[PDB]
Protein backbone atom coordinates (compact mmCIF):
# COMPACT_ATOMS: atom_id res chain seq x y z
CA UNK A 1 0.00 0.00 0.00
CA UNK A 2 2.68 1.86 0.76
CA UNK A 3 4.61 2.53 -2.57
CA UNK A 4 8.02 3.83 -3.75
CA UNK A 5 7.66 6.50 -6.66
CA UNK A 6 9.89 7.70 -8.88
CA UNK A 7 9.78 10.87 -11.00
CA UNK A 8 11.77 13.34 -13.07
CA UNK A 9 11.53 17.14 -13.11
CA UNK A 10 10.42 18.73 -17.38
CA UNK A 11 7.94 21.32 -17.10
CA UNK A 12 4.76 21.47 -17.00
CA UNK A 13 4.58 17.73 -16.30
CA UNK A 14 7.17 17.36 -13.26
CA UNK A 15 7.81 21.02 -11.65
CA UNK A 16 10.73 20.58 -8.91
CA UNK A 17 10.42 23.27 -6.21
CA UNK A 18 12.55 24.00 -2.58
CA UNK A 19 10.72 23.77 0.82
CA UNK A 20 9.13 26.52 2.44
CA UNK A 21 9.59 24.53 6.70
CA UNK A 22 7.36 22.21 4.37
CA UNK A 23 5.55 21.38 1.26
CA UNK A 24 3.02 23.95 0.59
CA UNK A 25 0.09 24.45 -1.74
CA UNK A 26 -0.39 21.71 -4.65
CA UNK A 27 3.00 20.53 -4.07
CA UNK A 28 3.59 16.99 -2.76
CA UNK A 29 6.97 16.42 -1.12
CA UNK A 30 9.70 14.88 -3.22
CA UNK A 31 13.10 13.78 -2.09
CA UNK A 32 16.68 13.92 -4.03
CA UNK A 33 19.80 12.02 -3.25
CA UNK A 34 22.43 14.64 -3.60
CA UNK A 35 26.19 13.24 -2.99
CA UNK A 36 28.52 14.90 -0.42
CA UNK A 37 31.66 14.92 -2.82
CA UNK A 38 32.80 13.20 -6.59
CA UNK A 39 34.94 10.85 -4.93
CA UNK A 40 32.28 9.53 -2.87
CA UNK A 41 29.28 7.05 -2.59
CA UNK A 42 27.66 9.00 0.59
CA UNK A 43 24.75 11.47 0.24
CA UNK A 44 21.83 12.44 1.48
CA UNK A 45 18.08 13.04 0.46
CA UNK A 46 17.28 16.49 0.29
CA UNK A 47 13.54 17.18 0.80
CA UNK A 48 11.90 19.12 -2.03
CA UNK A 49 8.57 19.73 -3.34
CA UNK A 50 7.09 18.65 -6.84
CA UNK A 51 4.28 20.05 -8.65
CA UNK A 52 3.00 19.70 -11.91
CA UNK A 53 0.42 17.70 -14.77
CA UNK A 54 1.84 14.65 -13.77
CA UNK A 55 2.20 14.82 -10.15
CA UNK A 56 -2.03 16.15 -10.01
CA UNK A 57 -2.42 12.56 -12.18
CA UNK A 58 -0.48 10.88 -9.27
CA UNK A 59 -2.37 12.47 -6.40
CA UNK A 60 -5.79 11.57 -8.07
CA UNK A 61 -4.99 7.82 -8.57
CA UNK A 62 -3.41 7.97 -4.75
CA UNK A 63 -6.77 8.83 -3.69
CA UNK A 64 -8.95 6.42 -6.09
CA UNK A 65 -6.85 3.45 -6.26
CA UNK A 66 -6.43 4.37 -2.83
CA UNK A 67 -2.15 4.20 -2.02
CA UNK A 68 -0.05 6.07 -0.16
CA UNK A 69 3.66 6.96 -1.56
CA UNK A 70 7.36 8.25 -0.78
CA UNK A 71 8.17 10.11 -3.89
CA UNK A 72 11.65 10.15 -5.23
CA UNK A 73 13.39 12.22 -8.27
CA UNK A 74 16.00 10.05 -10.48
CA UNK A 75 19.56 10.71 -10.13
CA UNK A 76 20.90 7.91 -12.35
CA UNK A 77 19.96 9.13 -15.70
CA UNK A 78 16.66 10.77 -16.88
CA UNK A 79 13.35 8.70 -18.82
CA UNK A 80 15.17 5.32 -19.70
CA UNK A 81 18.46 4.48 -21.93
CA UNK A 82 19.31 0.96 -22.23
CA UNK A 83 22.85 0.85 -22.27
CA UNK A 84 24.48 -2.78 -22.80
CA UNK A 85 21.25 -4.22 -22.41
CA UNK A 86 21.25 -2.20 -18.38
CA UNK A 87 18.45 0.25 -18.05
CA UNK A 88 18.94 3.84 -16.43
CA UNK A 89 16.35 5.98 -16.00
CA UNK A 90 13.08 6.08 -14.71
CA UNK A 91 12.71 2.72 -16.59
CA UNK A 92 16.03 1.84 -14.44
CA UNK A 93 14.41 2.27 -11.46
CA UNK A 94 11.40 0.36 -11.87
CA UNK A 95 12.88 -2.82 -13.66
CA UNK A 96 15.65 -2.89 -11.06
CA UNK A 97 12.91 -2.39 -8.24
CA UNK A 98 13.69 0.43 -6.55
CA UNK A 99 10.60 1.87 -7.50
CA UNK A 100 6.76 0.67 -7.83
CA UNK A 101 6.11 2.97 -10.49
CA UNK A 102 7.80 5.84 -12.79
CA UNK A 103 5.45 9.03 -13.18
CA UNK A 104 6.58 11.87 -15.92
CA UNK A 105 7.11 12.52 -18.54
CA UNK A 106 7.76 9.11 -19.72
CA UNK A 107 6.87 8.32 -23.10
CA UNK A 108 5.46 4.42 -24.07
CA UNK A 109 7.74 2.60 -26.42
CA UNK A 110 8.11 -0.94 -27.40
CA UNK A 111 11.55 -1.21 -26.34
CA UNK A 112 10.51 -0.27 -22.69
CA UNK A 113 7.70 -2.11 -22.65
CA UNK A 114 9.54 -5.30 -22.86
CA UNK A 115 11.11 -4.28 -19.47
CA UNK A 116 8.08 -2.46 -18.21
CA UNK A 117 4.45 -2.64 -18.09
CA UNK A 118 2.77 1.04 -18.77
CA UNK A 119 -0.38 1.82 -18.02
CA UNK A 120 -3.06 3.54 -20.78
CA UNK A 121 -1.19 6.96 -22.39
CA UNK A 122 -2.80 10.50 -20.73
CA UNK A 123 -1.16 12.09 -22.64
CA UNK A 124 -0.74 12.31 -26.09
CA UNK A 125 3.43 12.78 -27.51
CA UNK A 126 5.59 11.44 -30.41
CA UNK A 127 7.97 13.73 -32.37
CA UNK A 128 7.55 17.31 -33.39
CA UNK A 129 10.02 19.64 -35.06
CA UNK A 130 10.52 23.11 -33.56
CA UNK A 131 11.76 25.65 -35.88
CA UNK A 132 11.59 29.64 -36.25
CA UNK A 133 8.33 30.77 -37.35
CA UNK A 134 8.73 30.76 -41.20
CA UNK A 135 11.44 27.57 -41.54
CA UNK A 136 10.60 25.62 -44.52
CA UNK A 137 10.44 22.32 -43.74
CA UNK A 138 7.89 19.42 -44.59
CA UNK A 139 8.45 17.33 -41.51
CA UNK A 140 10.73 14.85 -40.89
CA UNK A 141 10.87 13.12 -44.23
CA UNK A 142 11.54 16.66 -45.53
CA UNK A 143 15.08 15.91 -47.65
CA UNK A 144 17.00 18.88 -45.30
CA UNK A 145 16.58 16.09 -42.49
CA UNK A 146 16.89 13.27 -44.76
CA UNK A 147 20.08 14.14 -47.02
CA UNK A 148 21.59 17.24 -44.96
CA UNK A 149 24.36 17.44 -47.26
CA UNK A 150 22.80 18.11 -50.41
CA UNK A 151 22.33 21.78 -48.86
CA UNK A 152 25.25 24.04 -49.00
CA UNK A 153 25.06 25.67 -45.99
CA UNK A 154 23.19 22.42 -44.45
CA UNK A 155 20.34 22.06 -41.98
CA UNK A 156 21.21 22.23 -38.36
CA UNK A 157 19.36 20.55 -35.70
CA UNK A 158 19.72 18.15 -33.20
CA UNK A 159 17.68 16.64 -30.25
CA UNK A 160 18.56 16.08 -26.43
CA UNK A 161 19.98 12.24 -26.62
CA UNK A 162 19.13 9.40 -24.53
CA UNK A 163 15.61 9.79 -24.66
CA UNK A 164 12.88 7.57 -27.18
CA UNK A 165 13.08 11.07 -29.60
CA UNK A 166 16.84 9.71 -30.36
CA UNK A 167 15.98 5.96 -30.02
CA UNK A 168 13.52 6.19 -32.90
CA UNK A 169 15.83 8.49 -35.18
CA UNK A 170 18.17 5.58 -34.41
CA UNK A 171 15.84 3.37 -35.90
CA UNK A 172 14.16 4.68 -38.56
CA UNK A 173 16.67 7.34 -40.19
CA UNK A 174 20.36 5.71 -39.77
CA UNK A 175 21.94 8.37 -41.94
CA UNK A 176 20.02 11.77 -39.96
CA UNK A 177 20.75 10.12 -36.79
CA UNK A 178 24.65 10.11 -37.33
CA UNK A 179 24.30 13.70 -38.52
CA UNK A 180 22.71 14.88 -35.81
CA UNK A 181 24.99 14.05 -33.16
CA UNK A 182 27.18 16.99 -33.65
CA UNK A 183 23.95 19.48 -32.97
CA UNK A 184 23.13 17.21 -29.65
CA UNK A 185 21.98 19.68 -26.98
CA UNK A 186 22.24 19.47 -23.09
CA UNK A 187 18.45 20.03 -22.63
CA UNK A 188 15.43 22.02 -23.56
CA UNK A 189 16.41 24.91 -22.30
CA UNK A 190 19.67 25.03 -24.34
CA UNK A 191 17.94 23.15 -27.36
CA UNK A 192 15.59 26.92 -27.74
CA UNK A 193 18.39 29.48 -26.90
CA UNK A 194 20.19 28.21 -29.78
CA UNK A 195 17.08 28.37 -31.95
CA UNK A 196 16.08 31.97 -30.98
CA UNK A 197 20.28 32.12 -31.33
CA UNK A 198 20.47 31.92 -34.47
CA UNK A 199 23.05 28.93 -33.70
CA UNK A 200 20.24 26.09 -34.58
CA UNK A 201 17.85 25.74 -37.21
CA UNK A 202 15.16 23.11 -36.08
CA UNK A 203 15.03 20.97 -32.18
CA UNK A 204 13.50 17.29 -32.64
CA UNK A 205 11.89 16.15 -29.79
CA UNK A 206 9.32 15.29 -27.82
CA UNK A 207 5.25 16.53 -29.10
CA UNK A 208 3.81 17.49 -26.09
CA UNK A 209 7.28 19.62 -24.14
CA UNK A 210 7.44 21.32 -27.63
CA UNK A 211 4.01 22.18 -27.91
CA UNK A 212 4.06 23.39 -24.75
CA UNK A 213 7.26 25.69 -25.45
CA UNK A 214 5.70 26.63 -29.01
CA UNK A 215 2.41 27.95 -26.86
CA UNK A 216 4.67 29.84 -24.15
CA UNK A 217 7.25 31.05 -26.18
CA UNK A 218 7.79 35.06 -25.75
CA UNK A 219 6.69 36.77 -28.71
CA UNK A 220 5.49 33.70 -30.26
CA UNK A 221 8.95 32.96 -32.16
CA UNK A 222 9.11 29.58 -31.87
CA UNK A 223 6.76 26.99 -33.62
CA UNK A 224 6.34 23.08 -34.24
CA UNK A 225 5.80 22.69 -38.35
CA UNK A 226 2.24 21.61 -39.29
CA UNK A 227 -0.50 22.14 -36.71
CA UNK A 228 1.94 20.65 -34.33
CA UNK A 229 2.17 17.95 -36.39
CA UNK A 230 3.45 14.23 -34.39
CA UNK A 231 5.68 11.52 -35.70
CA UNK A 232 5.87 8.44 -34.47
CA UNK A 233 2.85 9.13 -32.14
CA UNK A 234 2.87 7.62 -28.84
CA UNK A 235 1.93 8.25 -25.31
CA UNK A 236 3.22 9.20 -21.69
CA UNK A 237 2.46 6.46 -19.05
CA UNK A 238 3.13 5.21 -16.17
CA UNK A 239 5.25 2.65 -16.22
CA UNK A 240 5.33 -0.51 -13.18
CA UNK A 241 6.74 -3.66 -12.88
CA UNK A 242 5.83 -6.46 -15.31
CA UNK A 243 2.89 -8.13 -13.70
CA UNK A 244 2.27 -5.32 -11.49
CA UNK A 245 -1.07 -5.59 -9.48
CA UNK A 246 -1.53 -2.27 -9.92
CA UNK A 247 -1.55 -1.13 -13.34
CA UNK A 248 -5.71 -2.71 -13.41
CA UNK A 249 -6.66 -0.16 -11.15
CA UNK A 250 -4.47 2.33 -12.20
CA UNK A 251 -5.87 1.76 -16.03
CA UNK A 252 -9.37 1.68 -14.77
CA UNK A 253 -8.67 5.18 -12.45
CA UNK A 254 -7.67 7.06 -15.41
CA UNK A 255 -10.18 5.87 -18.21
CA UNK A 256 -12.36 7.27 -15.12
CA UNK A 257 -11.03 10.42 -15.11
CA UNK A 258 -11.33 10.86 -19.21
CA UNK A 259 -14.99 9.98 -18.44
CA UNK A 260 -15.29 12.69 -15.75
CA UNK A 261 -13.88 15.29 -17.60
CA UNK A 262 -11.23 15.76 -15.18
CA UNK A 263 -8.68 15.12 -17.82
CA UNK A 264 -9.43 18.53 -19.83
CA UNK A 265 -9.64 20.27 -16.14
CA UNK A 266 -5.94 18.87 -15.70
CA UNK A 267 -4.78 20.02 -19.55
CA UNK A 268 -6.63 23.07 -19.55
CA UNK A 269 -4.92 24.04 -16.12
CA UNK A 270 -1.31 23.13 -16.81
CA UNK A 271 -1.33 22.23 -20.76
CA UNK A 272 -2.92 26.05 -22.41
CA UNK A 273 -0.91 28.30 -24.03
CA UNK A 274 -0.98 32.25 -25.03
CA UNK A 275 0.40 31.08 -28.94
CA UNK B 1 -9.18 -29.66 -34.88
CA UNK B 2 -8.57 -25.67 -35.13
CA UNK B 3 -5.99 -23.17 -33.35
CA UNK B 4 -7.54 -20.11 -35.62
CA UNK B 5 -9.23 -17.17 -34.33
CA UNK B 6 -12.40 -16.19 -34.51
CA UNK B 7 -12.07 -12.51 -35.56
CA UNK B 8 -15.25 -10.15 -35.10
CA UNK B 9 -15.56 -6.79 -36.75
CA UNK B 10 -18.31 -4.36 -37.97
CA UNK B 11 -18.88 -2.20 -40.40
CA UNK B 12 -17.30 1.03 -40.31
CA UNK B 13 -16.27 3.36 -42.71
CA UNK B 14 -13.16 4.07 -43.46
CA UNK B 15 -11.42 1.31 -40.95
CA UNK B 16 -14.17 -1.84 -42.36
CA UNK B 17 -15.85 -1.96 -46.11
CA UNK B 18 -18.53 -4.35 -46.45
CA UNK B 19 -19.55 -5.31 -49.72
CA UNK B 20 -21.01 -8.74 -51.68
CA UNK B 21 -18.64 -11.13 -53.12
CA UNK B 22 -18.69 -11.70 -56.63
CA UNK B 23 -20.95 -14.69 -58.61
CA UNK B 24 -17.86 -17.07 -57.29
CA UNK B 25 -17.35 -16.06 -53.93
CA UNK B 26 -14.31 -13.91 -54.27
CA UNK B 27 -13.23 -10.32 -54.21
CA UNK B 28 -13.62 -7.77 -56.66
CA UNK B 29 -9.47 -7.06 -56.83
CA UNK B 30 -9.56 -2.85 -56.40
CA UNK B 31 -6.09 -1.07 -56.11
CA UNK B 32 -4.94 2.00 -53.77
CA UNK B 33 -0.76 -1.26 -54.30
CA UNK B 34 -3.79 -3.79 -54.54
CA UNK B 35 -6.02 -3.42 -51.70
CA UNK B 36 -6.39 -6.46 -49.51
CA UNK B 37 -9.21 -7.97 -49.11
CA UNK B 38 -10.95 -10.69 -46.52
CA UNK B 39 -13.85 -12.95 -46.77
CA UNK B 40 -16.58 -12.30 -43.83
CA UNK B 41 -19.43 -13.75 -43.22
CA UNK B 42 -22.73 -11.84 -42.04
CA UNK B 43 -26.31 -11.61 -41.70
CA UNK B 44 -27.40 -10.00 -44.56
CA UNK B 45 -30.58 -9.31 -43.30
CA UNK B 46 -30.68 -5.93 -40.84
CA UNK B 47 -33.68 -4.82 -38.57
CA UNK B 48 -34.81 -5.62 -34.85
CA UNK B 49 -36.23 -9.12 -33.68
CA UNK B 50 -35.82 -10.57 -37.49
CA UNK B 51 -34.20 -14.05 -38.51
CA UNK B 52 -30.01 -13.73 -39.07
CA UNK B 53 -29.23 -15.77 -42.68
CA UNK B 54 -24.87 -15.65 -42.09
CA UNK B 55 -23.54 -15.19 -45.89
CA UNK B 56 -19.68 -14.64 -46.78
CA UNK B 57 -19.19 -10.51 -47.52
CA UNK B 58 -15.83 -9.20 -48.49
CA UNK B 59 -14.11 -7.13 -46.13
CA UNK B 60 -11.20 -3.98 -46.34
CA UNK B 61 -10.11 -0.87 -44.59
CA UNK B 62 -7.59 0.25 -42.31
CA UNK B 63 -9.10 -2.29 -39.70
CA UNK B 64 -8.34 -5.05 -42.14
CA UNK B 65 -4.64 -4.16 -42.97
CA UNK B 66 -4.00 -3.74 -39.28
CA UNK B 67 -5.34 -7.57 -38.87
CA UNK B 68 -3.30 -9.04 -41.59
CA UNK B 69 -0.24 -7.34 -40.02
CA UNK B 70 -1.48 -8.64 -37.15
CA UNK B 71 -1.68 -11.91 -37.57
CA UNK B 72 1.80 -11.93 -40.12
CA UNK B 73 3.31 -10.26 -37.17
CA UNK B 74 2.37 -13.05 -34.34
CA UNK B 75 1.90 -15.76 -36.81
CA UNK B 76 -1.66 -16.47 -36.47
CA UNK B 77 -4.38 -17.90 -38.49
CA UNK B 78 -8.05 -16.23 -38.24
CA UNK B 79 -11.38 -16.47 -40.11
CA UNK B 80 -13.46 -13.17 -40.06
CA UNK B 81 -16.87 -12.61 -39.38
CA UNK B 82 -19.67 -9.32 -39.02
CA UNK B 83 -20.92 -8.69 -35.51
CA UNK B 84 -24.67 -10.88 -35.76
CA UNK B 85 -26.24 -8.01 -33.89
CA UNK B 86 -24.42 -5.19 -35.51
CA UNK B 87 -23.83 -2.89 -32.56
CA UNK B 88 -20.45 -1.86 -30.72
CA UNK B 89 -21.45 -2.98 -27.12
CA UNK B 90 -22.77 -1.56 -23.85
CA UNK B 91 -23.93 -3.62 -20.53
CA UNK B 92 -27.61 -3.28 -20.15
CA UNK B 93 -29.56 -4.94 -17.45
CA UNK B 94 -32.09 -8.16 -18.65
CA UNK B 95 -28.27 -9.92 -14.20
CA UNK B 96 -26.58 -7.74 -16.90
CA UNK B 97 -25.48 -8.80 -20.07
CA UNK B 98 -22.95 -7.46 -23.14
CA UNK B 99 -24.42 -6.91 -26.38
CA UNK B 100 -22.69 -6.39 -29.75
CA UNK B 101 -18.66 -7.40 -30.21
CA UNK B 102 -18.30 -7.15 -26.25
CA UNK B 103 -21.08 -10.07 -26.06
CA UNK B 104 -19.63 -12.33 -28.71
CA UNK B 105 -16.06 -11.60 -27.49
CA UNK B 106 -17.42 -12.05 -23.72
CA UNK B 107 -18.77 -15.49 -24.81
CA UNK B 108 -16.10 -17.04 -26.98
CA UNK B 109 -18.56 -16.63 -30.48
CA UNK B 110 -15.11 -14.12 -30.87
CA UNK B 111 -11.59 -14.42 -29.86
CA UNK B 112 -10.46 -10.87 -31.12
CA UNK B 113 -12.50 -7.51 -31.74
CA UNK B 114 -10.82 -5.80 -34.23
CA UNK B 115 -13.01 -2.53 -35.68
CA UNK B 116 -12.49 1.23 -34.29
CA UNK B 117 -13.67 0.27 -30.70
CA UNK B 118 -12.92 2.67 -28.22
CA UNK B 119 -11.37 2.35 -24.67
CA UNK B 120 -13.42 3.12 -21.78
CA UNK B 121 -13.81 2.20 -17.75
CA UNK B 122 -16.87 -0.03 -18.64
CA UNK B 123 -15.37 -2.23 -20.96
CA UNK B 124 -11.97 -2.60 -19.76
CA UNK B 125 -13.58 -3.86 -16.59
CA UNK B 126 -14.32 -7.03 -18.51
CA UNK B 127 -12.11 -6.90 -20.72
CA UNK B 128 -8.23 -6.74 -22.00
CA UNK B 129 -7.49 -3.29 -24.69
CA UNK B 130 -4.26 -3.22 -26.52
CA UNK B 131 -2.17 -0.04 -26.56
CA UNK B 132 -4.38 2.25 -29.16
CA UNK B 133 -3.95 2.44 -32.55
CA UNK B 134 -6.02 5.49 -32.94
CA UNK B 135 -6.38 8.87 -30.60
CA UNK B 136 -9.61 10.73 -31.82
CA UNK B 137 -12.30 12.26 -30.18
CA UNK B 138 -16.56 13.21 -30.24
CA UNK B 139 -17.83 15.96 -32.77
CA UNK B 140 -20.92 16.56 -34.11
CA UNK B 141 -22.04 15.75 -37.79
CA UNK B 142 -24.40 18.40 -39.09
CA UNK B 143 -25.72 19.84 -42.90
CA UNK B 144 -24.14 22.42 -44.43
CA UNK B 145 -25.86 25.32 -43.13
CA UNK B 146 -26.81 24.27 -40.02
CA UNK B 147 -24.87 26.18 -36.81
CA UNK B 148 -24.26 24.96 -33.12
CA UNK B 149 -21.15 26.31 -31.05
CA UNK B 150 -20.04 22.51 -29.96
CA UNK B 151 -21.28 20.43 -27.10
CA UNK B 152 -21.78 23.36 -25.04
CA UNK B 153 -24.59 24.96 -27.63
CA UNK B 154 -28.15 25.47 -26.02
CA UNK B 155 -29.68 24.29 -28.88
CA UNK B 156 -28.33 20.57 -27.35
CA UNK B 157 -28.32 21.52 -23.77
CA UNK B 158 -31.67 22.74 -23.60
CA UNK B 159 -33.60 20.51 -26.08
CA UNK B 160 -36.68 20.70 -27.90
CA UNK B 161 -38.62 18.47 -30.83
CA UNK B 162 -37.39 21.54 -32.65
CA UNK B 163 -34.09 19.95 -33.19
CA UNK B 164 -33.34 16.32 -33.32
CA UNK B 165 -29.68 14.98 -32.43
CA UNK B 166 -28.77 11.66 -31.99
CA UNK B 167 -26.12 9.27 -31.29
CA UNK B 168 -25.65 4.95 -32.39
CA UNK B 169 -27.48 3.02 -29.82
CA UNK B 170 -25.36 0.18 -27.56
CA UNK B 171 -22.69 2.60 -28.04
CA UNK B 172 -19.67 4.07 -26.52
CA UNK B 173 -21.03 7.72 -27.31
CA UNK B 174 -24.31 6.04 -25.67
CA UNK B 175 -22.26 4.54 -22.72
CA UNK B 176 -20.39 8.31 -22.22
CA UNK B 177 -23.63 10.10 -22.42
CA UNK B 178 -25.36 7.74 -19.89
CA UNK B 179 -22.59 7.86 -17.13
CA UNK B 180 -22.21 11.15 -16.96
CA UNK B 181 -24.82 13.29 -15.01
CA UNK B 182 -24.03 16.80 -16.57
CA UNK B 183 -25.33 15.46 -19.99
CA UNK B 184 -28.03 13.84 -18.78
CA UNK B 185 -30.76 15.86 -19.77
CA UNK B 186 -29.00 15.95 -23.44
CA UNK B 187 -28.88 11.59 -23.01
CA UNK B 188 -33.25 12.14 -22.29
CA UNK B 189 -33.37 13.68 -25.87
CA UNK B 190 -30.84 11.13 -27.38
CA UNK B 191 -32.73 7.95 -26.40
CA UNK B 192 -35.53 8.43 -28.23
CA UNK B 193 -33.78 9.04 -31.71
CA UNK B 194 -30.53 6.54 -31.39
CA UNK B 195 -30.03 5.16 -34.73
CA UNK B 196 -29.27 1.30 -34.86
CA UNK B 197 -26.01 1.74 -37.35
CA UNK B 198 -23.81 5.00 -38.00
CA UNK B 199 -24.25 4.56 -41.87
CA UNK B 200 -28.32 4.79 -41.30
CA UNK B 201 -27.71 7.77 -38.94
CA UNK B 202 -25.40 9.62 -41.42
CA UNK B 203 -27.89 9.06 -44.07
CA UNK B 204 -30.91 10.54 -41.56
CA UNK B 205 -28.48 13.75 -41.85
CA UNK B 206 -28.18 13.83 -45.77
CA UNK B 207 -32.31 13.29 -45.68
CA UNK B 208 -33.32 16.00 -43.64
CA UNK B 209 -34.73 13.36 -40.76
CA UNK B 210 -31.80 13.92 -37.94
CA UNK B 211 -29.76 17.66 -37.63
CA UNK B 212 -27.20 17.18 -35.78
CA UNK B 213 -25.10 13.40 -35.23
CA UNK B 214 -22.64 13.07 -32.25
CA UNK B 215 -19.84 10.63 -33.29
CA UNK B 216 -16.31 9.55 -33.45
CA UNK B 217 -14.39 12.34 -35.45
CA UNK B 218 -12.09 9.81 -36.96
CA UNK B 219 -15.59 8.48 -38.79
CA UNK B 220 -16.80 12.27 -38.77
CA UNK B 221 -13.91 13.54 -40.79
CA UNK B 222 -13.67 11.30 -42.90
CA UNK B 223 -17.45 11.44 -43.82
CA UNK B 224 -16.76 15.46 -44.55
CA UNK B 225 -14.39 14.73 -46.83
CA UNK B 226 -16.64 13.06 -49.13
CA UNK B 227 -19.75 13.97 -48.51
CA UNK B 228 -19.35 18.25 -48.87
CA UNK B 229 -23.56 18.25 -47.97
CA UNK B 230 -22.48 17.51 -44.59
CA UNK B 231 -19.38 19.53 -42.26
CA UNK B 232 -18.34 18.86 -38.98
CA UNK B 233 -19.06 21.33 -36.17
CA UNK B 234 -16.92 22.39 -32.71
CA UNK B 235 -13.94 20.99 -31.20
CA UNK B 236 -13.55 17.77 -29.73
CA UNK B 237 -14.85 16.22 -26.56
CA UNK B 238 -14.34 13.22 -24.65
CA UNK B 239 -10.91 12.16 -26.68
CA UNK B 240 -10.77 8.62 -26.36
CA UNK B 241 -8.47 5.79 -28.34
CA UNK B 242 -9.61 2.80 -30.55
CA UNK B 243 -7.83 -0.72 -29.54
CA UNK B 244 -7.52 -4.17 -30.02
CA UNK B 245 -10.09 -6.17 -27.77
CA UNK B 246 -9.37 -9.16 -25.94
CA UNK B 247 -10.24 -11.46 -22.95
CA UNK B 248 -8.20 -10.82 -20.16
CA UNK B 249 -7.02 -14.43 -20.48
CA UNK B 250 -5.44 -14.22 -23.62
CA UNK B 251 -1.96 -15.39 -24.21
CA UNK B 252 -2.06 -13.33 -27.30
CA UNK B 253 -2.24 -9.46 -25.23
CA UNK B 254 1.40 -8.68 -24.72
CA UNK B 255 2.22 -9.79 -28.37
CA UNK B 256 -0.68 -7.51 -30.08
CA UNK B 257 0.11 -4.43 -27.98
CA UNK B 258 4.00 -4.47 -29.03
CA UNK B 259 2.88 -5.10 -32.46
CA UNK B 260 1.03 -2.02 -32.38
CA UNK B 261 4.01 -0.23 -30.42
CA UNK B 262 5.93 -1.19 -33.33
CA UNK B 263 3.90 -0.20 -36.07
CA UNK B 264 3.20 3.35 -34.70
CA UNK B 265 6.97 3.50 -34.51
CA UNK B 266 7.99 2.48 -37.74
CA UNK B 267 5.33 4.31 -39.16
CA UNK B 268 3.19 1.61 -40.40
CA UNK B 269 0.48 3.24 -39.25
CA UNK B 270 0.60 6.29 -40.34
CA UNK B 271 0.79 4.58 -43.36
CA UNK B 272 -2.37 3.20 -43.09
CA UNK B 273 -3.71 6.49 -42.04
CA UNK B 274 -2.65 8.23 -45.63
CA UNK B 275 -4.22 5.05 -47.35
CA UNK B 276 -7.72 4.95 -46.09
CA UNK B 277 -8.43 8.26 -44.10
CA UNK B 278 -6.32 11.89 -45.28
CA UNK B 279 -14.50 20.04 -49.76
C1 LIG C 1 -6.85 10.01 -22.48
C2 LIG C 1 -5.80 9.81 -23.52
C3 LIG C 1 -4.82 10.77 -23.61
C4 LIG C 1 -3.84 10.64 -24.51
C5 LIG C 1 -3.85 9.56 -25.35
N1 LIG C 1 -2.88 9.49 -26.23
C6 LIG C 1 -2.79 8.51 -27.07
C7 LIG C 1 -1.67 8.53 -28.04
N2 LIG C 1 -1.18 7.22 -28.31
N3 LIG C 1 -0.44 6.51 -27.45
C8 LIG C 1 -0.15 5.39 -27.97
C9 LIG C 1 0.63 4.34 -27.30
F1 LIG C 1 0.47 3.19 -27.95
F2 LIG C 1 1.94 4.59 -27.16
F3 LIG C 1 0.15 4.15 -26.07
C10 LIG C 1 -0.72 5.34 -29.20
C11 LIG C 1 -1.35 6.50 -29.41
CL1 LIG C 1 -2.25 6.93 -30.81
C12 LIG C 1 -3.73 7.52 -27.08
C13 LIG C 1 -4.75 7.57 -26.15
O1 LIG C 1 -5.54 6.70 -26.23
N4 LIG C 1 -4.81 8.61 -25.28
C14 LIG C 1 -5.80 8.75 -24.34
C15 LIG C 1 -6.87 7.71 -24.16
C16 LIG C 1 -7.47 7.25 -22.83
C17 LIG C 1 -6.24 6.57 -23.37
C18 LIG C 1 -6.26 5.20 -23.83
N5 LIG C 1 -6.21 4.14 -24.18
N1 LIG D 1 9.62 11.82 -23.04
C1 LIG D 1 10.88 11.26 -23.53
C2 LIG D 1 12.02 12.22 -23.22
C3 LIG D 1 12.26 13.23 -24.30
C4 LIG D 1 12.76 12.66 -25.60
O1 LIG D 1 13.83 12.01 -25.62
O2 LIG D 1 12.10 12.90 -26.63
C5 LIG D 1 11.23 9.88 -23.01
O3 LIG D 1 10.43 9.31 -22.22
O4 LIG D 1 12.33 9.36 -23.39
Amino acid sequence: NHLSIVTLEEAPFVIVEDIDETCVRNTVPCRKFVKINNSTNEGMNVKKCCKGFCIDILKKLSRTVKFTYDLYLVTNGKHGKKVNNVWNGMIGEVVYQRAVMAVGSLTINEERSEVVDFSVPFVETGISVMVSRGTQVTGLSDKKFQRPHDYSPPFRFGTVPNGSTERNIRNNYPYMHQYMTKFNQKGVEDALVSLKTGKLDAFIYDAAVLNYKAGRDEGCKLVTIGSGYIFATTGYGIALQKGSPWKRQIDLALLQFVGDGEMEELETLWLTGIC
Amino acid sequence: MSTRLKIVTIHQEPFVYVKPTLSDGTCKEEFTDPVKKVICTGPNDTSPGSPRHTVPQCCYGFCIDLLIKLARTMNFTYEVHLVADGKFGTQERVKKEWNGMMGELLSGQADMIVAPLTINNERAQYIEFSKPFKYQGLTILVKKGTRITGINDPRLRNPSDKFIYATVKQSSVDIYFRRQVELSTMYRHMEKHNYESAAEAIQAVRDNKLHAFIWDSAVLEFEASQKCDLVTTGELFFRSGFGIGMRKDSPWKQNVSLSILKSHENGFMEDLDKTWVRC
